[PDB]
């Protein structure tokens, strides 16, 4: 066994390129993310995976959760997901199609901004664990250091992991509801809506809604049941759903940054009535949102009035740290 | 423009 994983690799790249073709529309896109600069970005960073493993004694062990294993079904996940944008867009192109893709707040434009951002992330996560094509799953590092320690003491040397054995995992130490909430964390940890969960997809979510000793808490309260929280959305979108609150100066929403991964990026709209865009570093998501409601910037989520209290959560994440 | 801005608190 030698020549699969090469088949593979070389089918999801000639795919890239092909896909590349398809998004020949001027309107695409051209703010991150965007298609047009990710799939030959993407293309290229799988030659260097096929390349650096045609010579390959690497890289590290290789049973379930080791970097074949997790190419099967990365790759697997790749060509799905290429597939939906191929029928959203097509075809060779053809004219200018189609009108709706590209009205702000219209159904399809989310359908393509929510692809563009699984195409973002699906490049994030192979840059992250195979850099320069060099696999360092084996080694890698996460960023929170208590976060470290679980993945590794969970999951060994493994890059990824089935949803349901993570969630069990992560179960036995910060509880997972069954049902609508177990779904929603699914929803949020799966960046790749690939059903595995990576050590990079971790290392996102861990920091995004650090400290640990609240993990879950955080993410429930200021992302599940908070409605200034904006699962999944572009910066454009951002810009575009906060037209109507120019008239609130302090109206706010948040959303993980695309191209800072591990990050927030807060939206507001100024004293002025321009909507600005701002990443903070590197405090946790409590400690943001209270500064700024304190300094009359973060006030009215979405638009509206009810601005949850945090005063608690933010002085229990400071205690924890 | 430049697309993400200071942050605000400092
Ligand atoms: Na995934
Ligand atoms: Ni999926």
């Amino acid at each position: 066994r030698q020549w699969e994983e090469a088949r593979a690799l070389g089918r999801a790249v000639r795919m890239l390129q092909r896909l590349e073709e398809q998004c020949v529309d001027p309107r695409l896109s051209v703010s991150p993310p965007s298609l047009r600069d990710l799939l030959p970005r993407t293309a290229q960073l799988l030659r260097e995976v096929a390349h650096s493993r045609r010579e390959a004694g690497g890289g590290g062990p290789g049973g379930p959760g080791g970097s074949g294993d997790f190419l099967l079904i990365y790759l697997a996940n790749l060509e799905a997901k290429s597939r939906q944008v191929a029928a959203l867009l097509p075809p060779r192109g053809r004219r200018s199609a189609n009108d709706e893709l590209f009205r702000a707040g219209s159904r399809l434009r989310r359908q393509l901004a929510k692809l563009a951002i699984i195409f973002s992330h699906m490049h994030a996560e192979l840059h992250a664990l195979f850099p320069g094509g060099k696999y360092c799953g084996h080694m890698y590092q996460l960023t929170k250091a208590p976060a470290h320690t679980f993945w590794r003491e969970s999951c060994g040397a493994r890059c990824v992991l089935p949803w349901a054995e993570f969630e069990s995992l992560l179960g036995t130490c910060h509880p997972v509801e069954p049902g609508c909430t177990a779904l929603a964390l699914r929803t949020t940890i799966d960046l790749t809506c690939s059903g595995h969960v990576s050590i990079f997809e971790f290392d996102v979510f861990t920091r995004l809604f650090q400290p640990w000793p609240t993990l879950l808490k955080n993410w429930q309260l200021l992302a599940v049941n908070h409605p200034g929280y904006m699962a999944f959305l572009t910066y454009d979108e951002v810009q575009e759903r906060l037209q109507a609150c120019r008239d609130k100066p302090g109206s706010y929403i948040f959303r993980p940054s695309c191209t800072r991964l591990g990050q927030w990026a807060i939206g507001y709209v100024s004293s002025d009535g321009s909507i600005l865009q701002t990443i903070p570093a590197n405090k946790p998501l409590s400690q943001v949102l209270l500064e700024g409601q304190k300094d009359g910037f973060y006030l009215y989520p979405d638009g509206k009035t009810h601005n949850p209290d945090l005063t608690e959560l933010g002085a229990e994440n400071l205690y924890f740290q | 423009l430049q697309r993400y801005s200071s942050d605000p608190t400092g």
